[PDB]
């Protein structure tokens, strides 16, 4: 139960989207889209930064270049869901969002362990 | 990093992420020495120190207004714009291109040098639009009068901009060598994009339509017409020819007509007509149509 499957990625040369699915019910809910990242700057503190959509019953968000997310860096996204005051929280995916389409793969790219 | 206006820059990035992004630096224009804070319109609070601020730019929040302060007041402020370089190709994606897949799109009613060169966009929010001629022809466009509106395309809402323009030495009789060219720079919030255009009048001629359409009827129909007085003159050089049907030029059911005397029959229907440049495959005209 909960959010399910996200993925994100480009769909023109300047706009993007971010898709889930919801397990459960879906009458009286809500999603929140967060994503967080750490922009590239001068400063050795990390200054991890959050953006949030709130998409009420649907399960796309569309942006663009310019709405404030970096596309050439990595950056982290998951969906938070609301029934009633209880939140589920969806898996966090960290990628890039240049290089991905519509039809790229979810699973399967390398990751790095340190 | 190269300077567009007063305080206005544009840094050109690759669309990668491997490249790092263009260290850059913003100095304040003002006379005070010290106390100097900067602020960006994308971040909250100060984001540095001094005169000078020294940062890294490779997307777009790296972008926009830049602002030196010094206990409340703004002293200064510096527009940072990119130019999108991705897989060795410039930008064009502010302008959404014509039916055949070009950018600007110019006529001209004669050749006196008048022409109106025309473009398409979408997003129609934050916009700036600065045209100039770039051995040389140069024109100048009137911008102050720049106009737009409404048309739909394939179902979707485009604003088409048009702009007036002259060339400035001009010998409409004479014979064109080289070509006029033109480079439209299109700003859209923070994103900076140019667009190149080489023509000759000839080639974008589109002659007003006939006017004075009057028939004559026969036991058959002679129905004549006159040129427009926005063509160029004399009319013994600058001739024209037509094309007469009955209901990029869209002559289907038409015969070429040279002189304006035409005689047809006509069961029903309307017979309409248009112009275009004899001795040139330049566009043609708005049909006019008058009632059989
Ligand atoms: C369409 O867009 C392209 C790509 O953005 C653009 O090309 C760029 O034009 C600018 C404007 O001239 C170039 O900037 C110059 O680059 C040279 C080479 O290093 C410099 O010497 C120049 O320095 C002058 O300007 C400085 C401040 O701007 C001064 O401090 C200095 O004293 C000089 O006077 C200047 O930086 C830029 O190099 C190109 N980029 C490329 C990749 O070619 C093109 O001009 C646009 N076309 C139109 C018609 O708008
Ligand atoms: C996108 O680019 C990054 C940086 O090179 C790379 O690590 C990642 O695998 C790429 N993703 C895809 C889906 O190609």
């Amino acid at each position: 139960l909960g959010p399910r499957n996200l993925s994100c990625y480009r769909v023109s040369k300047t706009d993007y989207e971010c898709s889930w699915q919801y397990d459960g019910p879906e009458d009286n809910v809500s999603h929140v889209l967060w994503c967080c990242f750490v922009p590239p700057n001068h400063t050795h503190t990390g200054q991890e930064r959050c953006r949030y959509f709130s998409s009420g019953p649907d399960r796309t968000v569309q942006f663009w270049e310019q709405d404030g997310i970096p596309v050439l860096s990595k950056v982290n996204f998951w969906v938070e869901s609301r029934l009633g005051n209880r939140t589920m929280k969806s898996q966090k995916i960290s990628q890039y969002l240049y290089n991905w389409t519509k039809t790229t793969p979810p699973l399967g790219h390398i990751k790095v362990s340190q | 990093m190269w300077e567009l206006e007063k305080d206005v820059y544009v840094v050109e990035v690759d669309w990668t992420p491997d490249a790092p992004g263009e260290t850059v630096n913003l100095t304040c224009d003002t006379p005070e020495e010290d106390d100097i804070t900067w602020t960006s319109d994308q971040r909250h609070g100060v984001i540095g120190s001094g005169k000078t601020l020294t940062i890294t730019v490779k997307e777009f929040l790296d972008a926009g207004q830049y602002t030196c302060h010094k206990g409340g007041e703004t002293l200064s402020h510096s527009h940072l714009l990119l130019h999108k370089k991705e897989n060795g190709i410039w930008s064009t994606e502010i302008l959404k291109n014509f039916k055949n897949k070009t950018f600007l799109k110019c006529e001209a009613p004669n050749y006196s040098g008048r022409f109106t060169c025309s473009w398409l966009v979408q997003r129609n929010m934050d916009l700036k639009f600065n045209i100039k001629s770039s051995d040389s022809r140069a024109v100048t466009c009137g911008m102050a009068s720049l106009s737009a509106e409404k048309v739909t395309l394939d179902q979707r809402d485009y604003e088409k901009y048009s702009v007036s323009c002259q060339e400035d030495v001009t010998s409409p009789t004479a014979e064109e060598t080289l070509p006029i060219e033109l480079a439209l720079e299109a700003r859209q919030q923070n994103k900076y994009e140019n667009y190149s255009t080489s023509f000759f009048i000839r080639d974008i001629i589109k002659p007003d339509p006939p006017k004075n359409l009057q028939m004559k009827p026969l036991k058959q129909v002679e129905v004549s017409w006159e040129y427009p007085d926005s063509w160029s003159t004399p009319h013994s050089y600058f001739s024209l020819k037509f094309f007469v049907r009955i209901q990029g030029c869209n002559q289907k059911g038409a015969f070429l007509v040279e002189k304006t005397s035409t005689e047809v029959q006509c069961k029903g229907g309307n017979v309409c007509v248009q112009a275009q440049d004899r001795y040139y495959n330049s566009s043609c005209s708005k049909w006019a149509c008058v009632p059989c």
